């Protein structure tokens, strides 16, 4: 989410992918794995979160005849207190959590761009903005390869070594 | 061959520990804020008081005659309940309304005093059945004619099972000194009521109070928790509320104080007096006095999970 | 090219999850413990009660003369006040307390009581102003002559107010039982108050007190809250100081207990024994029992905040 | 802060910067970006965490007439109950915000080295201490052409290959 | 030259903020579980109460003689210590309670108070010693002869020393009307207690009640807390249990209630009635209700922490 | 904990270590600095969690002789108000030190990992699964020279450039 300018708001498929464009014309293919690994943690996270409490609390106060002024002030207070702590501890947990959140789908991102940049060693360069300028005509077969992990990184190497 | 992550145009601003605001995909609620208007009771055992009053159980008004041995998982608190027909008042009554509430219903026994001189038929035109009555649990013992003399009588009474038992009493307090008199004849006029851990000692208070029901007089309702084996020793002349039917507790339930309708078809264990709390999220914004197995109460509004990575459009 | 960070010479050590006493570059403190040692008093309707007690202002001792009728928004109570001027005590004198502390001030109305066969300016001279008095706001009824009997009375009140009234009455108790028959009569005196909400009953109860103010003869106070079209009935014949005035409450304010000046220059929100705490920080470590809109207490004296970078000098 | 054995002293004009030492002289030039990046991330963490509470408690004791003693006792309980919960609210705060301001600035100097390596394609090599040996005389407007992000990434391409 | 990281065949899973099971190399316990079934003492003054209930102390039944003056570091209560001999309790008997457990012991001193014209000497044979005695720091008030008048009397004691002092005095209630009448005379009896903070005024109940001791009759004890160079006054005419001795703080101290043994080997800061948490991790699972210097308690049974990294075995 | 695809449960002389195969055989060495600042971090997570409380609570309730029914329900429920607070600040405070601590880890292996790549500038290429082939048959003595820190970046450059 640095480098990489903006998102594709027509990658409709997942949260991850690729866009190749070759000769034979162009691809947007969607990664499944990154995509699916960054789905299971915001489920652990909601999973986590979302919960029920056992923890049953009876009834203190009294709305119909009110108790006495002391004790009620005593109860009011505590109960001012507990949801103090209660709304702090909110606050503060939905706060980390985005942030964990998102520097983590950051660090998803990170891995499949330097993922694809140990793919190909020394059969393509870095640009700058999230692309691997490719020094050979790479057809829409091997960019299959390079999607699903299979790419040779030697048998394309001396042709894309003397460009 | 290039990779990026997805985005979307509109994404949900949520809050980090860095930033406000910050745009991410997708985002959940976490705190609730829907509301049922309604008691969900499906699966438990209910008891809407209504015009009966939670304490009146114990002493049986007319409005409680259908509530004197119930039993429930659920206690319903109306705001039209009242706990007495004739004007009076319970000591100490929030701590045996709470003793209720979790009772699971009472279950009455006859404690046996008989009665030897006296008038025990005592009715006011304010607790009305067929005609004038008294409370269904109590007695109004009187003198045997219309001024007379009240002896001196000694009622005691032992439980003998293995649950604590509700023992509720009355003093009388009439309009004047002289209709005190009329009821139980001239003079003092002393009740004592003893166990092993209790022993009191009242003398009426005669005078005019602000009229309630019509009437001037008070009847002061007291009680206590008798353990087995233990007895309660009542030594009296005049203006006692003798008790008939002892109460005890059946197992455990809850009680609310709600003003709206009960619905059996669904189910909820977190109530209020605006509906029932049907929730899953960590956090309610609803009631802070929601009792039950409720979510905790926060003061925030929203508050937004962000589900979703950061939202980078364009 | 190279390029890295910046370093100062003086770091600041701070705490982190994994480490203790980290140097960062610079870093700021999150709780407070600089005090003001005054109460900012800047915009805010503020009445040093000084010598005057908080309960006082409701019954009128002397002191509270200028206070019978105050409205602010901070209410000070100080150390030297005195709720009363004749030796007594208010029952249930705390939850008054914080009632008036909340009220926004209070506004009395004359009840209308009005008398027949007895004296009516009874007085000490405890209670003094230009000679012996008594409490402004209340009637001390004695018997007519130097013994005499006290007839038997009854006033009742209503309150015709959209608020809740504030009642106080109050219960001699002689220094001996030839006092009491020598002030109101032989035989046994009995007052009695009733309500819808309250109901009970007094006996007074001569005997030698510890001596305060040169007298062993107290006074109980009592007081209850009339609803909007609620009625009062009193039913006594001695011993008994009689309410004139009821009191209302004005609207909302907060009570502090200190004993520190009053400044109008400076201006907070926080109050404690101590004085004022101005701060915009989290936390604070100065009173525990701070009240108003502070910081949360803890227990540490310094939170260092870290606002640089990892400080690596050299 | 890695491989960075240590910081400049000298470097009093940001947090981040550049010190280039090339044939015509010397510069010391702080980058604006990411130092404005993390004064307001920093900045965003002092304005979420100084906050005032509109939350108004009334007073429960009474120090001039101590109450009663139970209610007293039961009072000073919950306070101090309190008193623990948010101190180790604090504590933890305190702490986890250190953490994730020093991870966070790690985070951006890591993102100054690695943008200035991906402008530099082969022209330049890394070095190990966070320096990039370039192998063609970059004079003071190169310097200055990498600073702003304008250096060109192929019109020095063959000059340092050779090298 | 490959590189990587070690890993164990038996891992330990962990719960962590996005998975729940996460096999890492090792782990420790963070919640504490282990219980010492023992009192750990060492260190510190300990005194077991045993059959000698705490508020006993005070007032002195033979169960109590050898705790009338003790000085601890560590209260014990026992299931088995009585705060009485003969039958009877304590109002506000918590609250002395709690005062009691942190006062680090008591010393007693004579109040000195001179009788004439009745009997101090009433004993009971519920109180035995060597033959029927009485509470060692009360003396039970009687008439001089069977009926006859009990005098009014009015004692006061003023507080000499630089610590609040404790008084504790008893009001009597016989087995009846008649009972009362031949112990003290006839007529409505009343004591009456004052200082500069307190006025209370109790009466007596002759009623009648079951056995408790084999007596019908009780002795209820009511205590106050006189300030350095306050003064308290009494003033009673029968059915007066006196104090002879007051109560003054030592320091301060620690009270438990627990029904395990008394260790002096084992030390510890963390005590409930199962025995002692020695522990240094933060949280424990053993008794919500442990007091002392111990880790907070929560619901869950175990929270392991990772000390180890993730581990990826093969 | 990537690309790594497994550890090594034979590695029991330390968190992390390298294990060469060359021609003169094979080598399996821990490195002793990056083991010991994880292990340094751990022990200053378990120092700072590991903590004795000096604040001292009183008996509030009676074991023996049950209170007052109404203050005892107080009591329970500002007791159990407090023992929920605790309970979630302390299944949060796991949670989020384990996930620091997996992330902190992984932080060191990627740390090393990029360390020993710097070290090998131009003489060795990634290979994708963690492992730097080397174009030069580095013996024995020259990997104990890359496991110190003292490997020449220059004095093997042409070698494994012509390769």
């Amino acid at each position: 989410a640095g480098f990489i300018e903006n998102g594709w708001e027509g990658l409709i498929d997942g949260w991850y992918g690729f866009r190749h464009q070759n000769a034979q014309g162009e691809g947007t293919a969607a990664d499944y794995k990154s995509t699916q690994s960054a789905i299971d943690q915001i489920t652990g996270k909601l999973n986590r979160l979302i919960e029920k409490t056992n923890q049953q609390f009876e009834l203190i106060d009294n709305e119909f005849n009110e108790v006495e002024k002391q004790i009620g002030n005593v109860i009011n207070w505590t109960r001012d207190s507990i949801t103090e702590v209660w709304s702090y501890n909110a606050e503060l947990l939905v706060a980390m959590e985005n942030q964990h959140t998102i520097d983590l789908a950051d660090s998803e991102m990170d891995k499949l761009y330097e993922r694809v940049k140990r793919q190909l060693r020394e059969n393509a360069e870095e640009d700058g903005t999230g692309c691997f300028e490719i020094f050979h005509k790479c057809d829409d077969d091997c960019m299959a390869s390079i999607r699903n992990n299979t790419y040779d990184h030697s048998k394309y190497r001396e042709e894309a070594m003397q460009n | 061959i290039c990779l990026g992550h997805h985005a979307v145009s509109n994404g949900t601003k949520v809050n980090t520990l860095t930033e406000r605001g910050v745009e991410v995909v997708n985002a959940t609620e976490t705190v609730e804020r829907t509301n049922i208007p309604r008691i969900c009771s499906k699966g438990k055992r209910t008891v809407d008081l209504g015009q009966c009053g939670l304490l009146g159980t114990i002493t049986g008004p007319p409005q409680c005659d259908q509530f004197l041995e119930f039993s429930a998982d659920l206690i319903i608190e109306r705001r039209e309940g009242s706990d007495v027909c004739y004007p009076g008042k319970f000591v100490n009554e929030e701590a045996l309304r709470q003793i209720l509430r979790e009772s699971g219903g009472i279950d009455k026994e006859a404690m046996g005093f008989t009665y030897s001189g006296i008038r025990t038929n005592g009715a006011t035109s304010a607790c009305r059945r067929s005609g004038s009555s008294f409370y269904a649990e109590m007695k109004w013992l009187l003198s045997n004619t219309d001024n007379a003399a009240f002896p001196q009588m000694t009622k005691s009474y032992k439980n003998t099972r293995k649950s604590p038992a509700l023992i509720v009493w009355g003093i009388h307090h009439s309009v004047s000194t002289a209709e005190q008199t009329k009821l139980y004849g001239s003079g003092n006029k002393l009740v004592t009521v003893g166990s092993s851990n209790y022993q009191q000692s009242f003398v009426p208070s005669p005078g005019a109070r602000t009229q309630v029901n019509g009437l001037s007089g008070r009847i002061d309702f007291h009680w206590l928790m008798l353990n087995p084996n233990d007895t309660v020793t009542f030594s009296f002349n005049g203006a006692f509320i003798a008790p008939d039917r002892a109460s005890f507790l059946r197992g455990k339930s809850m009680g609310i104080q709600s003003g709206v309708q009960v619905d059996a078809n669904c189910e909820g264990d977190c109530y209020h007096s605006g509906g029932t709390i049907i929730s899953n999220l960590p956090f309610q914004n609803i009631d802070s006095r929601a009792v039950g197995k409720c979510p905790r109460y926060v003061k925030q509004r929203s508050l937004l999970l962000a589900t979703g990575m950061k939202n980078v459009p364009e």
